[PDB]
């Protein structure tokens, strides 16, 4: 890059006021049907929330045994923000490597853990469960087929995006950039701490985001420069950072630090969920990162609406059945 | 060269 | 008469515009859904029965989409 990322860890000039501190148990069903989730949330404890995470001192390697040591994960190469692949005991050779022994900075922010035996280990906030379309919109004996633990896209039967680890090394970096789908984040610091920089999606930010994005040079121009308002916001161990839909955002890695989040769609913000999608097909984002069957999603949100309140279902007899089976369980 | 979905990358 | 939060009536609205709109090579109608275009029809009856819901009997504190 050619700005300077340690003085944009220094200055004062990103002292926007966004980010709301809650009360766990204030964020219920009835608080995102009051505000509709557009202002980011921080919970510097657990209290209320409904989390469950794994033991304080939870290792690297302790991810590995839990995943699979040959588990093939995406690393982030911070210098060039590129994308490469390594099993997960290479990956815990390189973190447990000494920090200045280290030949490069890399970035796990990609491992999903879904069906494996960390899936149990970490628990999102309970409000959550209640919104997320996967858990409430997408038909449910096909999520509960699902065995493949990895994002293959032949073998998933539904957006595999609700658990992932997130371990960064100190120094780690991630550029701005709006999660995909125009998906809501839950973000809990389990251990070390992360530096937001923080950017409400109004309409000449997401222009200037696009266009960001199109220009080619997001290595040469920090983004939170030149907008009107941006806030920098540290994170510390043990809070939980809720990201609304379309916020972009960069994130920097003060110390090494282990990190277990999610994304999820949810039905109080569609609008600027479409709009975050419509930005990833004009820039020309590779399915691979993007939100899994987004449109047969959209698709099963409708229906449920529709049958929910008018009890007339527009699903397939099979389909119909196989819920019907369900319910009887 | 399996396809993959719903990577996190900027 | 159920009551929507005008979060969820202009999305709704915004949902079938789009999906609405969206060429057959690009609709990605999912293989549990029976007819599309009915269920396209009911929502805009559903929308236009629902358009004047009243906001503080809307929050609810519970979900309008729940499994049985
Ligand atoms: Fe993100």
């Amino acid at each position: 890059r050619t700005f300077d990322l340690e003085e944009k860890l220094q200055t004062n000039k990103y002292n926007a006021n966004f980010v709301t501190f809650m009360e766990g148990k204030d964020f219920n069903v009835e608080y995102i049907q009051r505000g509709g989730l557009r202002d980011p949330l921080i919970f510097k404890n657990s209290d209320g929330l409904g989390i469950k995470m794994p033991d304080p001192d939870f290792t690297v390697n302790d991810v590995k045994m839990c995943v699979g040591s040959r588990r093939m994960v995406d690393v982030m190469d911070v210098n060039t923000q590129k994308g490469i692949e390594m099993t997960m005991a290479q990956w815990t050779r390189y973190y447990e490597t000494p920090e200045e022994e280290r030949e490069k900075l890399y970035n796990v922010i990609s491992l999903e853990f879904s069906h494996t035996r960390l899936e149990n280990m970490v628990q999102r906030p309970s409000t959550v469960d209640f919104i997320d379309w996967v858990d409430n919109m997408w038909p449910r004996h096909l999520k509960e087929s699902q065995t493949e633990s990895t994002n293959a896209i032949l073998e998933m039967q539904y957006p595999k995006v609700q658990k992932y680890c997130l371990m960064s090394v100190r120094g780690c970096y991630t550029d701005f950039h709006v999660d995909f789908g125009g998906t809501s984040v839950w973000y809990h610091i389990h251990q070390g701490g992360k530096v937001f920089w923080l950017i409400p999606p109004t309409a000449h930010n997401l222009e200037l985001y696009e266009n960001w994005l199109l220009s080619g040079k997001q290595g040469d121009i920090f983004l939170g420069d030149r907008v009107s308002d941006c806030q920098r916001i540290e994170l510390k161990q043990g809070y939980t950072f809720v990201i609304p839909s379309g916020w972009i955002h960069a994130v920097y890695t003060p110390t090494d630090t282990l990190v277990f989040g999610g994304n999820f769609l949810h039905s109080f913000n569609i609008p600027m969920q479409l709009k975050i999608y419509s930005i990833e097909d004009r820039t020309r984002v590779p399915n691979k990162f993007r939100y899994p069957f987004y449109y047969e999603m959209c698709w099963y949100v409708l229906e449920r609406y529709v049958y929910c309140i008018t009890n007339r279902s527009h699903l397939t007899k099979d389909f119909q059945k196989e819920s019907l089976s369900m319910d009887m369980e | 060269a399996p396809a993959t979905g719903g990577v996190k990358k900027p | 008469q159920v009551h929507l939060t005008h979060f969820e009536l202009e999305g709704l609205r915004c949902l079938v515009d789009k999906l609405e709109s969206l060429p057959l090579h690009k609709k990605c109608v999912p293989t549990g859904i029976e007819d599309e275009d009915a269920l396209i029809a009911d929502v805009k009856i559903l929308l236009e029965e629902l358009a004047s819901s009243d906001p503080k009997l809307a929050l609810t504190g519970v979900p309008i989409v729940q499994w049985p």
